[PDB]
């Protein structure tokens, strides 16, 4: 019944960060809105440095994004599983518990940037039961983004 | 030392569009930001970007303001994420070169390792080819003196493997 909608730039940034961080698990924060009881809207993400979340970095990035028109709240976090699929480890569950204490609706997204190159994006979204369950993911694309991406694909591969 | 062509990741174009839309830019206004990547070879690779706070006066093209501190503070956060993606120039939403662009470009010369790239991204693209025009500043030679001007460089799209699948995944819904 609940859906996590992921924006175009959110998906590409998570894949990009995950690919650049291979073979490490990299993580970042997801920005957006809990628009109603059934919808999480992930409009953007940002990477966190490799390292225990650096609160100084997070606060600074949030301050600067607000200055350029991105004032959305943290709705969860993402991290990469380079080559071994989407799921939550024990450490991941502990990290997600910390996020859920801050906002009960927080979502944990996991992306596999290695398996994704086989042709289909490998990604999932989780929340804890009180061990965990998968949320449906869908993608939000504006008419302008669709037209841009369609034209880029046609130009590149004709 | 001579740049001859530019490649651009789809993410950069989508980021410029998201910047334009989230700041409610309309009419003759433009948004402005930084591009990152690698410009140490004849092909400039543009692989990331971020938005800048930017104001300019409606009529007087000589009145404009760009936050130096924002450039530096954000670039340092980008450095902590991926040190290989250097500050290589700037972008704006155009759709065409503006009278202040050579002077703005001089500001970015202080931040780039090489001659800065300006990327104009037409976020109001109707259908005719890539929505981009890429420029570097040069001296142009009457053959008695020279003047600074912009030189258009050809662009193509180049996607990293996973990002290309990301694009196809978005297109397939
Ligand atoms: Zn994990």
């Amino acid at each position: 019944k609940e859906t996590v909608y992921i924006s175009s730039i959110a998906l590409l940034k998570m894949l990009k960060h995950g690919r650049a961080g291979v073979p490490m698990e990299v993580m970042g924060l997801m920005l957006g809105e809990f628009v109603d009881d059934y919808t999480v809207n992930v409009v953007d993400v940002f990477a966190m440095p490799q390292s225990a979340v650096d609160d100084v970095f997070q606060a600074k990035m949030m301050d600067m994004l607000k200055q350029t028109g991105r004032d959305q709240m943290v709705v969860g976090w993402y991290h990469s599983h380079p080559g071994f699929g989407c799921w939550l480890s024990s450490v991941d569950v502990n990290t997600q518990k910390s996020f859920e204490q801050l906002n009960s609706r927080a979502v944990a997204v996991v992306v596999d940037p290695i398996q994704s190159v086989k042709g289909k994006v490998v990604i999932d979204a989780f929340r804890l039961i009180d061990h965990y369950y998968s949320l449906n993911i869908d993608y939000h694309k504006t008419a302008k983004e669709t037209k841009m991406l369609m034209n880029l694909h046609k130009e590149q591969w004709q | 030392l001579q740049h001859e062509k530019v490649t651009i990741a789809p993410l950069v174009l989508l980021s410029a569009l998201d910047h334009y839309e989230r700041t409610q830019t309309k009419e003759n206004k433009r948004c402005v930001g930084v591009i990152l990547g690698d410009a140490n070879s004849s092909t400039i690779r543009v692989t990331n970007s971020f938005a800048l706070p930017f104001e300019e006066d409606e009529k007087n093209s000589d009145v404009w303001f760009l936050d130096h501190n924002y450039i530096e503070n954000m670039n340092e956060m980008c450095k902590k994420i991926n040190a290989k993606e250097k500050l290589i120039g700037w972008y704006h939403s155009g759709p065409k070169l503006r009278a202040s662009d050579l002077k703005i470009n001089e500001l970015f010369k202080k931040y780039t390792q090489n001659n800065p790239l300006l990327l104009i991204v037409d976020v109001k693209q109707q259908g005719v080819g890539l929505p981009t025009d890429a420029y570097v500043a040069i001296e142009q030679v009457d053959g008695t003196s020279t003047e600074k001007t912009f030189l258009h460089l050809p662009c193509t799209i180049e996607a990293e493997e996973a990002e290309e699948i990301g694009v196809e995944h978005l297109l397939r819904d």
